């Protein structure tokens, strides 16, 4: 059983979106099904709930349409409607499938996730450099390289170098807010004898701007 | 309604070893249930009903409490019990989660192996520049960073940004980046950077010069 | 009496190849009549119906043809009852308990078309009465008749016949084969000395006429209720609670019954025609009320469903609870030929959902589902007002197949008999032979 | 007449003090009865663990788990005929006895000697059931609550000791209403009257259900699915099959009794070749337990398998014969442990076989061999032993079916009247009667 | 309750082809299912039922693997698979869930048909013209319009007018074969009083090559 | 494998007649269904068990039979009965349907409504050219179409379709198209098409002019 919920990304502060939650491997009626959301470095919260016959939906302690959880047992998927959204709202979103023992309930079995991000910022493909080491540097046992994934919106991007094939001793550092932009910082430690000989080559991936980008790190003249 | 805040905030363990993490609540609660989350992955049930393993968890860990105190335990600590632990509640509506427990891995005391990198010709290209210090593999977590333009100390227009934990080796990582635009910086020469661990009472100097 | 026991242990279950089969033969017979009976209330309540669109405009005329139509089969009912056999009223399963214990006649030539043509009478006009009265008795009668007709020897036969004849009608009236030979066995056979009753045989005679019953009857149940959903450990101590309500209330049921049983008494004397007077006067209020408000009237298999899935409102439920008490009563008491189970899973369904629906928004955490707690309390007056908790349990899960709810079930319907008998009510099957029979003995 | 009225308005009061002590009785025995499975499970757990010890050598091996259940089997055998001889066997017999007041309740004795002497026979793997210990051991529980508070009077002593064995034979397969029902059709003394209050012994066995759930929830016995439903024109095809039932019910009561004899003569009545045939039983299930586990164990096992359709033919002739032969040979040889679970696993693998021949020979009936094999689950247990109606509700609570009620029903009753044409007796009847004629001879 | 098959249309002599049918409306476990084939202007002929656990799958006396059924309960979808088609396999397929009273099994719910084409020709979607009276027109009470749809092949076309809000009033007449091409028409009849005064458009729909075309009948010019 | 066999292959009757058809069956066959297929419909379940009616069939339906003769009985026809009825038996394995009777029904006159149709100007663009001729709602079912070029005889590529009788009304209609290639068509003035049937004795004359 995979629970695989789609449906979020960036809106617009006063906005709407339709969270969208698809479900295999069980039957999904029998289930009551659930929202927790887990907002950027913080608490679990949950959401709501929504029983398998639709009888009873039952909401967090939260204000009146804020939102509106269903389901649809024929596709097999649960939806989550915000309207309103403020950036309280900006957080990373679970369908979760319900279940208990001596009848305390208990979270059995959650999805992947989503991202929700409400900001009024605009999306902005990001500009990738390589942080080639300086001709005032001793050509050690080990040589540290790295490429600079600077001022795109929103998040993620995925950076893997030469193609995830130089997989070890690789760090992609957090990315960080600054003037409504983001930025970031990949770092691969590859051995003295590899480098330049060898070409190693950083792969920059920020879909949220259809951007595919290969800086090759060169040494320097 | 119900307050769930665990006591250990975060946490360090070395392998083979008893860990107890707490969990206190507001009201009063009956059977308690517990999630491990490891970074960037869905959660997990892992304790259930005050203490009932699921299937798939190492018999190591256990729960026990009553009414407004439990707790979790590792007997015999490990790799893979790298991750975080949160306590949930449903004895009462509405539902609620603790803050959640960290377990993180205590080792060999690291110093960081110190790189600098100068601005891109690509970047430059463009008006902005931005000179990139990473702080690579280190233990504890404990660090300063401190930047020196032409010799003198500068603290505003930084970023630094540390990872997690590493699955390789538990060490920490950090970078430090510091833009200035090109004019501002093309006006300068000595750019330096100076890391302060808890393994030497002299810093590590890591510099380079545009001459 | 060692020696005696082992000769004994060696020759048990072995009943004679004479019973056995005809108690094949009753089963049968049970079931064909059973099954013709269900054709006819089915017809008659077709009729009115049907009658009720011919006059389809005239709101008050309408309202006429209900009422008169209901009246003029009560009416006949009744009569058919008072003049040719007075042991036919109210139930019929007092009559047969007693038989058993030999103390009331089985004057089946005139039982069997008696109670069969006037319960298509009080039945077709709409009455709140069951089924099982009807077939209960006319169900021993039959086991009577061949007794009779084949002039069959012994206590065996005349105990294990009667009691059969008793089960396959049973059985019939809810298509539960398992119910019927347990209510034999909890309320029918001799309850203070032993009795020779071969249970072998009553099952071959339950079996036979289930058999009928389901050629005619086959694909659709009498009630249907869908999966339901299951029931936490946690949740039981609300069933208790449940229970313990339908204790104090099911005696209390057991009082008026009774005492209506007096006050209707006073209204015609013992005489003839206020009784059939009073009869189609109640009969018609019923069949009016099967149109102005339906769930007031009827059997009530038709509101077990509805109820059920939390269709109606907290309001149409104390209304309809109110407005039930208020025509089971009157219709029972009246002594017109019809059980009282039925009416009672009714009454325990919506009693139930009522808590069920209290339940649910008292706690969310419990994640209920009222549904669970209509079928707990339904056969919890049967548990408490007729004392015979095993066969409720049973006929309820032969009707509803939720055996998932099995716990909550018992436990729900054990705290009716035991707070039934804290509260001194009695097994209202019982105190309805007792007065039956101590009244044929104060007249000497 | 006038007797009668006084009694009916006083039907149905069982004095307060029996049904409070009911309560504890279930109570009890519920613990109890979970505590038992515990065992049962850790002792196969470790002989499963020990067989991955000893991982290669094939002869090495398939001797560590010979000695294994020989050590167990042994180690019951013994805990048996030296402390408590009225425990050997099933132990429903036993309790029925003490019903009709014609065998002592000696639980000072029996509590422990049958429960770890069970643990050693049934963790061994042997083929016997959970009833025996526990409707046993329930009893008991009952008899000793009756003596630790001396109460006085023919109705406790009746109803106590009934409840106690109820509630266990539910806890052993959470069936509350098989439970009762057994009671009031094997259990309670079958000739005269008796003062047995029915509230009471229910009150006890939902208190040990609610126990034995309080441990055990969460996963049932025996798992089938909804299987499909019975068409009217194919009901004939149950009864021929219940009489199948029921000309071999009685021929296996002779076998269990007949071997019960054989096995004497191999040991005398001593207790060292005895307890040496024990461990040599026992551990000849526990290596089967492995070279072909489907004829070894309680058999709730391949309930599911077999159902499902999953042997073929030739495998399911070979379980069954395979299984007649160990029932025998476990039973009989009067280890502890009832034969109930043994004769359901026989009726289902012999269930199934009629199903498959009845699959390809009626293709227009669109048949499924898996309801044949749930309507004969019951029908060993309505030919052998005479208790159809506790069997179809025992069936019935463990299979969930009740679409199949009808053919159920027809073949387990085939099976009850072709058992009494064709002579046989209740199993449950005929080892009393030989125990306590052998008392007076 | 409803079943929906399809891919049916072209196959080439010798060929193969897979027919999904699709159900909804009921729990299509449970059920046993079937399929049957009506040759054109011909009786009834069971291809093979088969059980809800696919254990039991029964075909027609038939050759090797001529056909085989088969059935996916995940996507509530039955199957079938011909192979080395030769000419008597051209049929309308119908699947149909089934059941039974006393014990005989009947086909119940019956799907609506695919169509199934042998033969080496090859697909063409319709030419669709206008039937419009004549300016002459002596416009009497009513008027019938048509529309000829012409050069298609396989069968079948459906013709339907104003997306069938004109339902009385409507004839479409069997096709012919005219050499290897298909060809039909259909008349609508409509108050004289309501037309050209308003709207009326013929929407011809040949799914063999899943086009829809949507003619409007214009008064001439 | 069983061979059943329907009795009328087509019969005629008019409403308010009884109606029988039969179903006779090589071996012996019990508890036959019978399905209604209408026109371009799908089959039915009609009459299921010899004799019981699937639900909401009228009460003028009825079925039985027993052994190897089973009949389907419609008492007092209605027009809305035109089907072609099939029985099926699953007795024997396997199962098998009749060739099915097909109904048809009678009623009172009615003569045709005639519609001529020029080719449209969007298919003189393709090189070809087609005059319709629609003639509907008559009864009965015999009628004959009849093509003139300037008065003259043309038999030379005209082509007729009828549809079966209407489920409602019961009346036939039926379609005529003469074929030409483009200049071919141009090449004349005056097209008419002449339609003679039962209801009247002076043909019925459709025509249209090209000027
Ligand atoms: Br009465
Ligand atoms: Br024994």
């Amino acid at each position: 059983v995979r629970l695989l919920e789609s449906g979020g990304g960036l809106v617009q502060p006063g906005g709407s979106l339709k969270l969208s939650c698809a479900a295999s491997g069980f039957d999904y009626s029998r289930y009551w099904m659930s929202w927790v959301r887990q907002a950027p470095g913080k608490g679990l919260k949950w959401i709501g709930e929504i029983n398998p016959v639709s009888s009873t939906i039952n909401y967090t302690p939260s204000l009146k349409d804020k939102f509106i959880i269903s389901r649809d047992n024929a596709k097999d998927t649960l939806y989550l409607q915000i309207s309103k959204v403020r950036s309280e709202d900006t957080a990373l979103y679970y369908c979760a499938r319900l279940y208990y023992g001596y009848g305390y309930w208990y979270f059995d079995v959650w999805g992947a996730g989503t991202t929700v991000t409400v900001s009024s910022a605009k999306t902005t493909p990001p500009s990738v450099y390589p942080l080639a080491p300086g001709s005032a540097a001793a050509a050690a046992s080990m040589v540290t390289l790295g490429c600079l994934v600077k001022g795109y919106f929103p998040e993620p991007v995925t950076v893997t170098w030469n193609s995830g094939s130089l997989a070890a001793g690789v760090h992609t550092f957090p990315a960080v807010l600054q003037a409504a932009l983001y930025t970031l910082s990949s770092s691969v430690t590859v051995p003295s004898s590899s480098w330049p000989s060898e070409t190693v080559t950083c792969n920059v991936a920020h879909p949220a701007s259809s951007t595919k980008v290969d800086k090759k790190i060169v040494p320097r003249a | 309604d119900i307050v769930l805040t665990q006591s250990p905030a975060i946490m360090s363990a070395a392998p083979g070893d008893k860990v107890t993490m707490t969990c206190s609540a507001s009201s009063s609660v009956s059977y308690i249930h517990w999630y491990q989350q490891k970074s960037g992955t869905s959660p997990k049930r892992w304790i259930y009903d005050t203490s009932k393993l699921t299937s798939g968890v190492p018999v190591r860990f256990s729960g026990s409490g009553s009414g407004t105190s439990y707790s979790l335990t590792i007997n015999t600590m490990e790799a893979e019990d790298a991750a975080t632990y949160y306590c949930q509640q449903w004895s009462s509506h509405p539902q609620t989660f603790g803050g959640g427990t960290k377990l993180e891995i205590l080792r060999a005391d690291a110093a960081p192996t110190v790189s600098i990198f100068p601005p891109s010709s690509e970047q430059l290209t463009s008006g902005g520049a931005s000179v990139v210090c990473f702080l690579n593999n280190f233990y504890p977590k404990d660090i300063n960073v401190k930047w020196k333009i032409d010799g003198s100390e500068r603290q505003n227009g930084v970023l630094n940004s540390w990872t997690d934990q590493d699955s390789k080796d538990s060490t920490y990582s950090m970078s430090s980046t510091l833009t200035l635009t090109k004019d501002e910086y093309e006006r300068h020469n000595s750019y330096t950077c100076e890391a302060t661990h808890k393994t030497s009472t002299s810093p590590i100097v890591k510099s380079f010069n545009r001459a | 009496r060692r020696r005696q026991l082992i000769r004994q242990l060696l020759e048990r279950d072995k009943t004679p190849l004479a019973i056995l089969f005809m108690a094949a033969v009753v089963g049968t017979l049970v079931g064909l009549a059973a099954v013709a009976f269900d054709k006819g209330v089915a017809w008659l309540q077709n009729q009115r119906m049907g009658a009720l669109v011919h006059t389809a405009d005239n709101y008050p005329l309408l309202l006429t043809v209900a009422f008169l139509c209901s009246a003029v089969l009560a009416m006949f009912g009744y009569f058919l009852v008072r003049k040719y056999a007075p042991e036919a009223g109210g139930s019929g399963i007092p009559e047969i308990e007693g038989a058993l214990e030999d103390q009331r006649p089985v004057r089946w030539w005139r039982v069997l078309p008696v109670k069969f043509f006037g319960g298509l009478g009080t039945l077709g006009g709409g009455m709140v009465l069951g089924r099982e009265g009807p077939t209960v008795q006319i169900g021993g009668n039959i086991g009577r008749m061949v007794l009779d007709i084949f002039r069959l020897k012994g206590d065996e036969a005349r105990h294990t016949l009667l009691a059969t004849g008793a089960a396959a009608g049973l059985a019939a009236a809810f298509n539960a084969p398992l119910a019927g030979i347990l209510f034999i066995i909890e309320e029918m056979r001799p309850q203070f000395r032993y009795t020779l009753i071969s249970i072998k045989a009553v099952f071959i005679g339950v079996i036979m006429s289930t058999i009928m019953y389901r050629i005619f009857n086959h694909e659709v149940a009498l009630i249907d209720v869908g999966k339901l959903s299951d029931a936490p450990l946690n949740t039981l101590w609300l069933y208790l609670i449940l229970g313990i309500i339908f204790g104090i209330f099911g005696p209390i049921f057991n009082k008026w019954v009774l005492g209506m049983q007096d006050l209707l008494h006073r209204v015609h004397g013992g005489n003839i025609t206020k009784w059939v007077l009073m009869g189609g006067a109640i009969g018609g209020l019923c069949g009016l009320l099967g149109f102005v408000a339906p769930a007031t009237s009827g059997g009530g298999f038709n509101l077990i469903p509805i109820a059920t899935a939390g269709n109606f409102s907290m309001g149409m439920l104390v209304f309809i609870f109110v407005a039930r008490v208020i025509t089971t009563l009157l219709c029972f008491s009246s002594g017109a030929p019809g059980g009282i189970f039925a009416p009672m899973l009714a009454l325990g369904t919506v009693l139930g959902t009522a808590f069920g629906m209290v339940a649910v928004e008292l706690f969310p955490q419990y994640h209920l589902e009222a549904g669970t707690f209509a079928i707990a309390g339904m056969g919890a007056l049967l548990a408490a007002s007729i004392r015979a908790p095993l066969t409720g349990i049973i006929l309820v899960l032969e009707m509803t197949d939720n055996y998932q709810l099995i716990l909550p079930m018992i436990i729900t319907g054990l705290g009716a008999t035991l707070l039934a008998q804290f509260t001194g009510g009695k097994p209202l099957h019982s105190a309805i032979l007792a007065r039956t029979l101590a009244k044929q003995e104060a007249e000497q």
